[PDB]
């Protein structure tokens, strides 16, 4: 049928299901009068066509009370089922309406209050308002819409009164306390009917109250109706609406056969889902969700139905519709619905729970996931040329794949859409995937538009007007939705994917609610009414949903992108292919050949660069297994406790650029021995050994001495390459040199002698241990241009050490940032405004330091400090994780992308567990490594400062003599301090080498 | 009325300040009790408390006073019967408001706006019927329309439990009927066990007054029905209320107490909960599933509380900092109200610190046997095991592990399965395949014989050994002498967690069950 | 414990005379209480439950 | 030292003025120059005091006055300037609203026929004390502030009159009435405002010329015919025909309501409904009906 | 102190010597003219305003010793800490309470 048509049927089966047990229960009670009460209590109909009135023509009578159809349109709503207790609904209302007072239901939500009023409303004709008692209140045009009630007769529903604040609930009490008592006027007996001018003191003003308006109170307890109007309301108790009758009478009215069995199967199964899952926010097992299911199980089964006709009609058979619909599992269909609409949304551990409640409730029926072949197919292509594992069921990688079908199938239902998984789940992964895919499917170009929402200030991103001229200005998300209408390019023609990949927070979705609701349209202050586009679809990447309002969340669709999605092994291969395909010595050429070779035949060779690195990945392949020394040690590495929350996307990236140094390191030997390049042998040693020393220094190295000890004695305990022989020694203290054997950290520690002048000079880097091994990681991290992160008590000289390892390099420039509590990325914006320059490339805009082939580094002190906002998400964390990852930003001027050349983003941090310091994010933890220096210990500090007091004391020649009891002497005290005085006692009283 | 304008009550209290009184002149502000009114006015003024006298009688005044004697007094006469009636029930239902949570499961709303709207409904329909005339017989009278309307709107719209609901239908079908205007009704039977409250038989409101005037000053809980004992435990409860209000007035150095107090509570709770052990044969079990989330949930909060408790003890040792948090526990601690941290449960309401304590030592002991029981037996023992209702976090979910599990084990479906309860003394009685044992259900106001309930007058009494049955469902129609009692999950009957059946024994009527309160709760 | 309230007006009556809570049990009496004991400046708020 | 920095800066201060429109040049930077003002009158009247002030004297008087001269003059310019670029967004924002208010958009048009020649003037001039030292400023200033006034307070005094009119518009706020209202011969740009006036009408069903009301669509594309359609045309006020439109589709649905219950009566009363005749009844008259 | 709006600017040039932003337009055009002006007069000849700032911190570091006064209090030094740790890395800190 037609969708208007079958609307239609749909309210006049529902009607006549309530006719019938109406009927049926008549027939039981043996009712012979017309005036028995058990007639009379139902909804009655009269109609004289010979009333010269035409809104007098119909009389609505249903017990005492008798009403007049009002004859407004109100096009093709939406009927209720009619379910017992909006009988007593329906019963009370029109008693306390004929008693001239308003209705004031209570209950919890999703009881059908507002929709029960509202179909009472639309059953006599008459136009229902519904005011939203949200923050989404409009206060300032209550008295205008409340006299136009009075005015024209029509009705007024607020959805949850208790929700307004203090005043704006007492102002609107009053204004309903004196429409009221004007109502009530009405019923007095002795007042005269010819002339009835009943007036209400509203505005100011006098209105005439028509006799056919009404209010109702909607009431939410846990809290009551205020005090004036609790002697003018007749309340009802909505506690629990009869789901089994809700659902029945719909899937009879949706042709399904046994309607009562699979109601009564499918209330008890939602209850269920309820109660065992897991408790999420975003879980919506309301009568709502109910309905929708069955409408999708009745598209299901209308869909099987056509198909089978359509099969039967290519063939040589007739079609019956009827013996099709007879032979045809019903159960089947509505589970085939339920998963296909709750799937997505469940967690990883969830989604057994849910198919064991299925199999309980509904058992010996299973659910066939319906596969896309042609798709999948694409999905296979795309994903083998960005470097990913594609898996089918489960296969490696099935489940992303699986999360990626599901991300299609939501795109197709809904335009705005979520996801909403941990970080290092996908989520990005696998809509870039889904986007090029469908592109090289449909034939459709797929274009992405990345928009960090707190990078920016809301006044930014939505456009502010000028207080003075009234000049409008776009923000980024209005400008980019404005020229995607207008389509100056043929913007219309392709598909446009706006994605958030930023928390959510009930600031900049409010604007958002109207573009994400059914109206797909966006309000702007101005005036302006942007229509929404078919072809774009609002998305939102986000990590949780702690601080996020329901209403965004029941507008849009979800797919949630557990962790267990992305396993491990798939992490490797994309390293390995990505290490084997990609060549790290090419800058801008052999980068754009990638995507103008489509199998890069003929370039296998291209660099000695890349037969190095393939070799490297051969030696390293049989490590990175399933069950490998690297997947090992990370689980042992995860039971260890760190300075920050240990990510296991953080270790293996920083595992994957050491490992990228490493085979750097080779090409450099390579290129400084021309006549002998290094064999197989000693690659394989020397990559078998920085292996082990990058497992090492990557996964414990955010924590302390005695755990790296642990973790090396862990891995020396379940790896096979030789390792040092040394007894007493931990491996972390060794370096691998160029040759297959070890080399002991010591070798590099020159006892250098300082002069008089500069003995405690800032500048004065005496090389030490930790300054060796802390400076060969830094040299390795900033190699690679990562946004590196050291972290460590305070004034253990991180900045000290980072100066010295970074110094060494003539071409970075380094620009220290301070942070703290008002910190703001507009610093940041500053700084690059400073020593940066936006220089126009054909491309695109491009912000680069003015010296020309020197790399800016922006050292930030203290990452932790810049507060968290009321929801979290540190504003300048976001944009630092925005600008190293998107590689970019969004100007606040010309709002357009900007693409960062050269520019780093290496900072020292404070430990959480010190006061005011705000945890990091995990999905900025993610990129950035982090390194624990800790203070320089006894030995250390016994060489360091012995150094500082021979250089001092060589000013007396004959005190010289007692310059390392003196330093000993020294370091005692010192130790004896810091182990005195706690700063659980005071908290000044930190003792820092600084001293 | 003067509650209704607290910032104008602000500026009269102002002004009266700023006044010069002559002798003669007086103010009188007439209110209700709200805390909306300001200090300052309650401060500056002589307060006097206008409680209604309670007594059946008093309620029976006051509502024909409040009436207007031409409204009864319009024809037919039987209007003033109906009006008597309505006086009645009225009064009927609000003393057995004080009687709470027996009489009424929670204090509603039942006011004079109900009472008004009551007899408006009784003029209209009265009207309707008659058409004027002089005399109606008793059958004419819409009887169904007065109950229907007086049970689902004019006085059951406040209503949101179901056997409240049930109660006033009971109420009102005994009352509102053809039979109230037989010279013999007994408007209450078993005031005493042989007295029985009878309708008067005069046709006029003078009449009725002067009856209303004449019923004896001995009121007890048996006129609205309720057991003799209801006013007992009124008493008690105001005498424990007494006790709390003296004490907190008497609040009205401390390291040392809280330190001890705290140093017992630590000793008392149970050390350590030992988590099921996750097998892949034991995560199919709705059983184990069930007790793996109670286990986990129990030792989350039970090293919350261990900790917590620790560092009070730490605080109270002058050791330790005294964090935000750990300021608001102590000061919890210290005024006895049970802390917002250790909630995750329900509770009764106005429940203290040292009975939180007391209950959660038995919710954590049967915690470790049930866990010790799991370990050992792996599943099967799981099955076999007697488990307080009380004592589980969320009953409910219990009840629903074990619907799935019959389910599961037996290949039924769970939408065809009814719960049969059986109540067996025996001790260690065997477990069917299909049956569970529960322990620490009590019954109140009845006693249980052979699986069959009787009337009793004892405060409660415990069921010795509940045996939950899940058996197919049968289309057999429920017999007239089978009785739905719900089971309350504390005595204060604000949580139904799910209704049992019950066969009645000898010659009980169902009515009496209805009006007398009985009920199951999980722990007393 | 159901007569610790009626036992505690015997501890009343024993401890502060018997007559201690007669005068509570007796009508309220607004003549004596208006005309004397309240200024003219004192609002005599008469709180009632609602 | 401290008076001097007063002469220099407020000798050296200039108005920011901006482009609006292309129309006329404006003002902005209110906040700033309101602190300004503020902070120096205070310094000036605390400097009253201290054993200091019996020197230069005359000096401070004389700036005193001069800051509470600008202070007023430019408390009184924001606002006029507020209440003009109001006015001028509203009566330039529709072509209507000069025909139903003849007298008030007369009044502001001479108004801002005044308020452009002073605007040019100062913009010949940006200096402050250029601005001061204009030949009557405040007065013609406050005439201005007066006058704008009285008309916003008549205008909406006819917005109020026009929801009077036509009970339905006061649930539709001021702005969008001001459209409804002055977009009469773009009756194509109503159809946005009828959601929120109506129930189901989302829009109506115009003629070729757009001067007869057909009938009304509802948001899901339903449509209702007219029995008797209304005429624009005969009545063009939008409160006229917006009545008519309402009264008949009113009297339209009591109709065919009466049709239907009149074919459904014939339904009803059979032992056996052949579905082509009831799939036909259902589809020719409304759900509702 | 107690207003948390001064203390990031404190810190700030407790720690760097110089606070950015606080000299900005016509403001840190008259600054850069006394800054030349004085580069000039001390003798250090500077004349490009990149050069001559430095020499204005150059002053500034040199001759600018900021004293911190704070009661004892354990929560407010905490609070203190958690908003600028300068306050406990750059100054020093004396205590000297009741008078013995
Ligand atoms: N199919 C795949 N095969 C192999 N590796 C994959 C695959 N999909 C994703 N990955 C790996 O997982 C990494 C993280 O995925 P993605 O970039 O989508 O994370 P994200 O969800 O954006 O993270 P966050 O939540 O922290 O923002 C990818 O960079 C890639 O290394
Ligand atoms: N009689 C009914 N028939 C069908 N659906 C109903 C009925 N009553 C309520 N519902 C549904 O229950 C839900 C109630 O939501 P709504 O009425 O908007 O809020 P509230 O329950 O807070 O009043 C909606 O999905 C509504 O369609
Ligand atoms: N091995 C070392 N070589 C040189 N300086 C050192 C060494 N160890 C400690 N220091 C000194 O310790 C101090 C650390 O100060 P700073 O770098 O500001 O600390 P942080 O980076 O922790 O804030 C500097 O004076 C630095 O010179």
């Amino acid at each position: 049928q037609p969708p208007l048509r079958r609307r239609k049927l749909e309210h006049l089966i529902t009607e006549l299901v309530h006719q019938r047990d109406v009927t049926r229960s008549l027939i039981k009670s043996k009712i012979d009068n017309a005036k028995s009460f058990e007639w009379l209590s139902q909804m009655r109909f009269y109609f004289d066509p010979k009333q010269t009135d035409v809104l007098q023509q119909l009389s609505i009578q249903m017990a005492n009370a008798k009403f007049n159809y009002g004859f407004e349109y109100l096009g093709v709503q939406d009927k209720l089922v009619q379910t017992p207790l909006t009988d007593r609904c329906y019963l009370t209302m029109t008693q306390a309406l004929e008693a001239r007072l308003g209705g004031s239901p209570f209950g919890p939500a999703g009881t059908g209050k507002t929709e029960s009023v509202k179909a009472l409303g639309h059953q006599l004709g008459r136009f229902v308002l519904v005011f939203n008692c949200d923050e989404t209140f409009d206060f300032q045009a209550m008295g205008r819409i409340f006299v136009g009630l009075c005015q024209v007769g029509a009705w007024g529903c607020f959805d949850e009164f208790n929700r307004l604040e203090e005043r704006m609930l007492s102002a609107v009490s009053q204004q309903v306390q004196c429409i009221q008592e004007a109502l009530r006027e009405h019923s007095n007996p002795n007042y005269d009917k010819t002339s009835a001018p009943i007036t209400c003191e509203l505005l100011n003003k006098q209105v005439k109250v028509s006799p056919d308006m009404a209010i109702f109170i909607t009431m939410n307890p846990g809290s009551n109706l205020p005090d004036n109007l609790k002697k003018l309301f007749r309340s009802l108790a909505m506690t629990k609406p009869d789901r089994q009758l809700i659902a029945q009478v719909m899937l009879y009215s949706q042709g399904f056969r046994t309607a009562e069995v699979l109601a009564n199967k499918i209330v008890p199964f939602f209850k269920l889902c309820d109660e065992q899952l897991s408790s999420q926010s975003h879980y919506d097992f309301g009568l709502r969700a109910l309905k929708s299911v069955l409408v999708s199980a009745g598209n299901v089964k209308r869909e099987r139905i056509q198909k089978i006709k359509r099969e039967k009609e290519e063939r040589g058979e007739a079609v019956d519709e009827g013996e099709i619909a007879e032979n045809l599992p019903e159960q089947e269909i509505l589970i085939q619905s339920v998963c296909e609409t709750m799937v997505p949304k469940l967690v990883a551990e969830d989604i057994p729970l849910l198919f064991s409640l299925l199999s309980d409730v509904f058992p010996g029926v299973q659910y066939h996931r319906g596969e896309m072949t042609a798709l999948r197919e694409e999905l296979k292509k795309v994903c083998q040329e960005m470097y990913l594992t594609y898996g089918d069921g489960e296969e490696v990688g099935g489940m992303w794949v699986e999360k990626v079908l599901q991300l299609y199938q939501i795109t197709q239902i809904n335009h705005g859409l979520m996801m909403v998984g941990p970080s290092g789940s996908g989520k990005s992964m696998a809509w870039r995937v889904l986007l090029k895919a469908l592109e090289r499917l449909e034939g459709v170009e797929g274009v992405a538009h990345i928009i960090d929402p707190k990078a920016i200030s809301k006044d930014h991103l939505y456009g502010t007007l000028d207080p003075n001229t009234r000049e409008w200005t776009d923000g980024l998300f209005t400008h980019v939705l404005r020229k995607i209408i207008d389509s100056v390019r043929g913007e219309l023609q392709k598909r446009q994917w706006i994605v958030f990949d930023g928390d959510v927070d009930p600031e900049w979705v409010e604007n958002l609610n109207s573009v994400l609701d059914d109206n797909k349209l966006l309000t702007l202050p101005n005036g302006e009414r942007l229509s929404l586009p078919p072809n774009v679809r609002i998305m939102f990447e986000v990590q949780d949903l702690k601080y996020a309002t329901l209403a965004t969340v029941s507008r849009c669709g979800m797919v949630w992108f557990s962790e267990d999605v992305l396993s491990t092994d798939m992490i490797f291969n994309n390293f390995l292919a990505r290490l084997r395909s990609i060549p790290l010595d090419e800058g801008e050429d052999e980068a754009q050949r990638r995507r103008k070779g489509k199998e890069d035949e003929g370039e296998e060779a291209a660099s000695p660069m890349l037969q190095i690195q393939r070799d490297a990945a051969t030696i390293m392949q049989p490590y990175f297994t399933s069950n490998g020394l690297v997947t090992k040690a990370l689980e042992h590495a995860f039971q260890l406790e760190h300075i920050m929350d240990l990510t296991r996307l953080r270790c293996l990236g920083s595992l994957f650029s050491m490992l990228h140094q490493a085979c750097r390191n080779v090409a450099q030997y390579n290129a400084n021995h021309p006549d002998f390049p290094m064999q197989i042998e000693q690659l394989e040693r020397y990559i078998q050994r920085y292996l082990v020393y990058a497992i090492l220094w990557s996964l414990s190295g955010d924590s302390r001495l005695k755990m790296r000890a642990e973790l090396g004695e862990y891995i020396r305990r379940i790896t096979t390459v030789p390792l040092p022989t040394a007894p007493n020694i931990p491996i972390i203290d060794y370096e691998v040199s160029i040759s297959g054997e070890w080399s002991p950290w010591q070798a590099k520690v020159p006892q250098i002698e300082v002069e008089t002048h500069k003995v405690a000079a800032p500048d004065v880097v005496v090389p030490t241990l930790d300054t060796v091994r802390h400076e060969a990681l830094l040299y390795t991290w900033l190699a690679e241009h990562k946004p590196l992160v050291l972290c460590g008590p305070p004034g253990s000289g991180k900045t000290m050490t980072l100066f010295s390892a970074l110094r060494a390099l003539p071409d970075m420039e380094v620009v220290g940032l301070n942070f703290s509590s008002a910190t703001t990325p507009e610093l940041l914006l500053k700084t690059f405004d400073h020593y940066c320059e936006y220089r126009r490339t054909p491309n695109g805009v491009v912000l680069a330091p003015v010296q020309l082939g020197k790399w800016l580094v922006l050292f930030c002190d203290e990452i932790n400090l810049p507060d968290m906002d009321k929801y979290g998400t540190q504003r300048v964390i976001s944009f630092i994780r925005q600008m190293v990852e998107h590689g970019g930003f969004y100007r606040t001027s010309d709002q357009t992308w900007v693409k960062l050349e050269r520019i780093q983003f290496v900072g020292a941090c404070n430990p959480p567990t010190d006061p005011g310091r705000k945890p990091l994010s995990h999905r900025f933890l993610r990129h950035v490594p982090v390194v624990y220096v800790d203070y320089p210990g006894p030995a250390s500090l016994t060489q360091i400062y012995g150094t500082f007091n021979r250089a001092m004391l060589r000013l007396i020649p004959s005190l010289r003599t007692y310059a390392e009891p003196l330093t000993a002497a020294m370091v005692e005290f010192y130790t004896m301090s810091q182990e005195r005085f706690t700063q659980d006692t005071q908290p000044h009283y930190i003792y820092s080498p600084r001293e | 009325n003067v509650h209704l304008a607290p910032g104008w009550l602000m500026q009269l209290e102002k002004k009266l300040h700023s006044l010069q009184p002559h002798a003669c002149f007086r103010l009188f502000l007439t209110m209700e009790i709200n805390p909306k009114v300001p200090v300052n006015l309650l401060r500056a003024g002589r307060i006097f408390v206008f409680e209604p006298p309670p007594g059946v009688k008093a309620n029976m005044l006051r509502t024909f006073s409040s009436i207007p004697v031409s409204r009864i007094c319009k024809s037919p006469n039987e209007r003033a019967r109906l009006y008597f009636l309505l006086a009645w029930f009225h009064a009927i239902i609000q003393e057995r408001l004080r009687y709470a949570p027996l009489g009424w499961s929670k204090k509603y709303e039942f006011g004079e706006s109900d009472l008004r709207s009551a007899c408006d409904t009784v003029d209209t329909w009265l009207d309707d019927t008659a058409k004027g005339r002089q005399n109606i017989s008793p059958d004419k009278i819409p009887w169904s329309a007065l109950k229907t309307l007086m049970a689902q709107s004019i006085y059951g719209g406040r209503v949101d439990n179901e056997f409240d609901q049930r109660l006033l239908n009971t109420f009102l079908e005994r009352l509102f009927t053809t039979r109230s205007f037989d010279s013999e009704f007994k408007l209450a039977c078993k005031v005493d066990g042989h007295k029985d409250i009878q309708m008067p038989d005069g046709i006029r409101r003078e009449e009725f007054v002067q009856w209303v005037e004449l019923l004896p000053d001995t009121q007890t809980p048996s006129w609205l029905g309720l057991p003799n004992n209801a006013e007992r435990v009124l008493l008690t409860t105001q005498g424990v209320d007494m006790i709390s209000k003296m004490l907190k007035m008497q609040m009205l150095a401390w390291m040392r107490t809280l330190h001890t107090t705290a140093s017992n509570w630590l000793h008392l709770i149970p050390q350590t909960l030992s988590h099921l052990k996750r097998t892949v044969e034991n995560i199919k079990d709705p059983l184990f599933r069930f007790f793996e989330r109670e286990v986990k949930m129990g030792a989350k909060l039970l090293q919350d509380v261990r900790q917590d408790l620790a560092d009070v003890v730490q605080v109270c040792e002058g050791k330790k900092k005294q964090t935000n948090y750990l300021r608001t526990l102590i000061n919890e601690l210290v005024k006895g109200i049970l802390p917002r941290s250790w909630s995750h449960y329900t509770v009764p309401a106005g429940m203290t610190v040292i009975q939180w304590v007391s209950d959660f030592s038995e919710r954590i002991k049967q915690l470790q046997n049930i866990s010790l029981a799991a370990a050992s037996g792996g599943a099967k023992e799981l099955k076999n095991i007697h488990v307080c209702l009380g004592g589980l976090f969320v009953p409910e979910a219990y009840i629903t592990a074990t619907r799935q599990y019959v389910a599961q084990a037996n290949s039924w479906s769970l939408e065809e399965l009814c719960l049969e309860v059986n109540v067996t003394t025996s001790q260690g009685a065997t477990l069917d395949a299909c049956s569970f044992g529960v322990t620490g259900l009590k019954l109140q106001g009845a006693t249980c014989n052979n699986n069959k309930l009787s009337l009793s007058n004892a405060i409660s009494t415990a069921l010795p050994l509940t045996q939950l049955r899940w058996v197919k469902q049968t289309n057999t129609e429920k017999k007239a002498s089978v009785v739905t009692l719900p089971v309350y999950l504390n005595f204060t009957r604000a949580d139904l967690i799910f209704t049992v059946d019950f066969e009645i024994a000898t010659k009980e009527d169902p009515r009496s069950f209805y009006e007398r309160g009985v009920a199951v709760l999980c722990t007393e | 414990p159901d007569r610790l309230l009626a036992m505690a007006h015997m501890f009343v009556s024993t401890n502060l005379g018997e007559s201690f809570m007669s005068i509570m049990e007796q009508p309220l009496d607004l003549t004596h209480i208006v005309g004397t004991e309240v200024k003219p400046n004192t609002p005599v708020l008469m709180c009632s439950v609602p | 030292e401290f008076l001097k920095q007063i002469r220099e800066v407020w000798n050296t201060y200039e108005l920011d003025l901006v482009n609006y429109q292309n129309k006329c040049r404006l003002i902005r930077g209110w906040d700033d120059l309101f602190n300004k003002v503020k902070e120096h009158i205070n310094s000036v009247s605390a400097m009253k005091l201290s054993p200091y002030y019996k020197v230069f004297e005359e000096d401070a008087l004389s700036w005193e006055d001069k800051l509470n001269r600008i202070m007023a003059l430019f408390d009184v310019w924001i606002d006029v300037q507020r209440r003009w670029v109001y006015l001028e967004g509203i009566f330039t924002g529709s072509a209507d609203i000069k025909h139903l208010l003849p007298v008030e958009t007369q009044r502001f048009q001479s108004i801002s026929t005044e308020f452009l020649a002073l605007m040019k003037k100062v913009s010949k001039s940006p200096l402050v004390m250029d601005v001061l030292n204009i030949q009557g400023v405040q007065r013609s200033l406050e005439r201005l502030a007066d006058l704008l006034g009285k008309i916003q307070k008549a205008l909406g005094e006819y917005l109020e009159r026009e929801r009077s009119s036509f009970p339905r518009f006061y649930f539709v706020g001021d702005e969008d009435l001001l459209e409804i209202i002055g977009n009469s011969k773009n009756v194509a740009k109503l159809q946005k405002h009828f959601k929120k006036m109506f129930a189901g009408v989302s829009s109506i069903i115009l003629n070729e010329d757009n001067s007869v009301v057909l009938g009304i669509s509802s948001r899901e594309g339903e449509e209702v015919m007219f029995k008797t359609p209304v005429s624009i045309t005969e009545h063009p006020k939008i409160n006229e025909w917006l009545t008519l439109v309402e009264k008949e589709m009113r009297v339209t649905l009591a109709k065919l309501l009466a049709e239907s219950v009149t074919e459904v009566e014939i339904f009803g009363k059979a032992t056996s409904i052949d579905p082509n005749t009831y799939i036909t009844w259902i589809d020719k008259y409304q759900a509702q009906l | 102190v107690l207003d948390s709006g001064f203390l990031e600017r404190m810190n700030t040039l407790l720690a760097n010597g110089e606070v950015p932003g606080l000299f900005e337009g016509d403001e840190y055009a008259t600054l850069m003219t006394q800054c030349k002006e004085g580069a000039q007069k001390e003798g250090l000849m500077l004349d490009s305003h990149e050069e001559l700032y430095k020499w204005f911190t150059s002053q500034v570091i040199r001759n600018l010793h900021v004293v911190f006064t704070m009661n004892p209090s354990s929560e407010g030094l905490k609070d203190r800490a958690a908003t600028s740790p300068a306050l406990f890395n750059r100054c020093v800190l004396n205590w000297f309470g009741d008078w013995s």
